């Protein structure tokens, strides 16, 4: 509608997250330069795409001539979103 | 509930009880009673008035004109304190020091204090300063240094704004029919860092015990848990594009030289992504400091 | 539509601006504690309302029982928006 | 230094923000002429002062003979800035 | 709203309140009261008149003829200040210094001051100068140097134009039925650089704190953002050609040896265009200074 | 018309802009002699042509025997002008 | 026409000139602060109005509530323009 | 020097400008005989003094026995000149 066009003039910010993990503060203090930290996500899984910190879609990492890119694959339809938030 | 806004209006800030400040005031009252009895050769009666929290302009408008205002500094705290002596108390002290029996009631003058009266005020001020310093020492080390004496709010601006919150503790001195009064005013920002010390009642010293308590608290908190999230990169886009996200859509992003690790939106370090043990890895480089 | 409902779940940020002005850096350095700085806007004019830094409407300042509030009055329809951006 | 003097000749823009709030787009559509919108900030709190959209100090609202003014009170030293950005 | 223009007309400039100037005037009044009591052996009463802002000609027309005008310089500020002594005050001082009781009312003379009266005026002027210098020292270092004495506006032109804005602070001196008056006049341009210092009320010294405040303000502003625009070249043309701009139309331009970078119309440097990383680049050569 | 002929006698000034970019003042201070600064525009894109600071057309860079020239290609018709100003 | 409307969106600059005179550089060096310099124009003559340095009309000086104004009186039709340029 | 004396023999032209303003061509066409046009400058402000179209000083308007005159007041030192050109 016309208000969709009005908010179209408003820029927004997109965020791509590689993964997430949980650990104690003591473990973080144990970490030093060159330390290795694992993530919950596996290899080849689509990465989360966030708009102002809200996940809306998923994509795959590509490189464009010198720049990283995300190839959108799937959405976060309410059933899947509720399932992943329940975790 | 909905009201119109006026830039020339301000509200209050609940209650800020300072039991330690009241204890310091009582100790200073005892010391000043002893000092005044020593000086004037007569036994005074000092009553500690209720501690008052009010904007600076409200305190200023209640001061009789002219009045003796002395600027003091409570080192190492930053600011300028004020000691207020009413003209009646100064007149009573002058009368007592020069043999006056106090039978004749004081006459309203509204005149600048003489240099002899200035010296009387300085004699009172030194003892008051010693007493207040000794009283404050019981809870926290402080040094009081007098700066200058002024007779009007014109020579004030101890505070940036007239509406700034200040703490005023009145004191009533009685050596007979006389009921003279002196006040101590301190800006709230000066005592703001020591708010925790002044609010809760003091306990026994036990400085080593308190240090051990803090060390144990630090040790126990060290085992707490959090969530570490690393943001790969960010993209500026528009909502219309978001409505058209489909499989296979490629969005260009800037290649991040370093990966910044954030904890609940708080960056903690910058690293680089890697692949170790079949999972993504971050090679920590520098901590956010 | 359904995508309007989808973006409804996405929170946004609103910004209210009292006014704007222009000055040199030397004047800013001359400014000290307690200095007075004027604004282009006058008294009683509606304040700008910005969504993610984009002006979408105007309102008037009110106080709600202890909290400031904005009473929306007018919009920033494209003619007025272009006129005020041309300034 | 001399480069401080050079950039002094360069004018900058200052922005004063009354407050901020968050709401859904549906709530914004529900809003009409004369609607009341609340803000996160309370009454009497210092307002944010922004230079090119970056907060650098806080002040209090005053009126100068017919014009609004901001009376600077405090700064946004890194500890407080990080604390308020974490929110 | 529309009015016809007259070159012999001028307007006013709002209000320019100087609280610091009033405080300096009060301090100078106190010092001068002490000095006059010391000199004339009688207690004077000095009242600070309201500070006045008016064109120079308006101040000149109100001065009685003849009057004692003294030229002073407020170093390091550039300009020439004036100290105005009314003939009545000079006559009162002469009468007091030579045993006159003041019973006889003063007679209008309209004559040049005698050299003895000149020395009386100089004796007053030295004390006034010391007092005013001491009063100004409290807020900013200044030195006052008397230049010459004149008895007419003919010998003036302290100001470039008769309509220049000047600041006049009257003072009323009373040592009985006498109500003598002296004035201090300063051009606005002399105190223009110190306008910020004089307008807002002074605060506590805290010079190190103020320097730290300025340093923090500088540091925070250093992270601000702007827009950098580089103009490749410029062409002189006409509007008729602009109405005929079509695809393929070639317009000759002069080859720029250097590319000047402008920020909101403010040149900051000169550079040369280049191609780096697949995008246009500017090799910075010299900054605009 | 005749007033078009009258204003024809009035010369005007034309400005050709290679490109534009945005950066912080701190980044500008970091820049030294020989530093490289990128631009938003890409390679081969038509350059903006401005009359007294107002964009009216676009062209391509050519060299005339020793002098640079602009070969006009397209116009800034209101739809495109509004689209590029919205950016 | 439509191109008149297009150039209407382009702002222009207007210049009002009180008068003109000719003198040697030595006379200018002789001039000091407060010096008096005469002009060729007389009292009450209409002042020249220039668009980008080109004279197009004449007017009379008026004051609007605090601001100077020019009340247009005559034009610079080609015969008069040629006559005054021949001078 | 001697070349200053040489150029002293060369006469120059001085220009005094009452004020400046900006408007559209359509507004100019709307203007008729007796129309009122405002200027950016206010009442009592010093007028610009231009040598061959270059501003070098400011003065105040006076009348000499039948002829207008300019009473020089201030200069256009580079800081002020850059500030007023930035406008």
């Amino acid at each position: 509608m016309q208000d969709i066009d009005l908010i179209m003039d408003i820029p927004v910010k997109l965020t791509v997250e590689l993964g997430r993990t949980r650990m104690t503060i003591k473990e973080l203090l144990r970490l030093t330069q060159g330390s290795v930290v694992a993530l919950d996500g596996l290899a080849g899984e689509p990465l989360d795409i966030l708009i102002n910190g809200y996940l809306i879609a998923q994509g795959e990492v590509v490189v464009v001539a010198d720049k990283y890119g995300v190839r959108i694959t799937d959405i976060i339809t309410p059933s899947e979103r509720m399932r992943r938030l329940s975790r | 509930d909905i009201r119109p806004y006026d830039p020339n209006t301000q509200r209050r800030v609940v209650r800020e009880r300072l039991q330690a400040l009241e204890i310091i005031n009582e100790r200073f009252a005892r010391q000043f009673r002893m000092g005044l009895f020593n000086l004037l050769r007569r036994s005074p009666d000092i009553t500690v008035g209720a501690i008052r929290i009010q904007p600076y302009h409200e305190f200023a408008r209640n001061l009789p004109v002219p009045t003796n205002l002395n600027l003091i500094h409570l080192k190492p705290l930053r600011g300028t304190g004020l000691v207020v002596f009413s003209p009646s108390l100064v007149f009573i002290a002058v009368d007592n020091l020069f043999g006056g029996d106090g039978r004749f009631p004081t006459k309203v003058e509204g005149r600048e204090f003489t240099h002899t009266e200035q010296r009387v005020i300085n004699r009172m001020l030194k003892l008051a300063l010693e007493g207040y310093s000794d009283a404050w020492k019981a809870i926290n080390p402080l040094e009081v240094e007098y700066v200058r004496s002024e007779m009007q709010v014109k020579f004030t601006n101890i505070t940036t704004s007239p509406n700034d919150i200040v703490v005023n503790t009145p004191f009533h001195v009685e050596i007979g029919n006389l009921t003279g009064e002196f006040n101590i005013c301190l800006p709230f920002s000066m005592i703001e860092p020591l708010r925790e010390l002044l609010v809760n009642p003091p306990l026994e010293n036990s400085r080593h015990e308190d240090q051990n308590w803090r060390d144990n608290l630090v040790r126990q908190v060290q085992h707490s848990e959090l969530e570490l999230v690393a943001n790969f990169a960010d993209i500026p886009l528009r909502l219309s594009q978001i409505l058209k996200l489909k499989p296979g859509d490629v969005l260009p992003i800037e290649k991040p030289d370093r990966i910044i690790a954030h904890v609940d939106g708080v960056p903690v370090l910058t690293s680089q992504y890697g692949t170790v043990n079949g999972q993504y890895a971050l090679r920590v480089e520098h901590l956010i400091n």
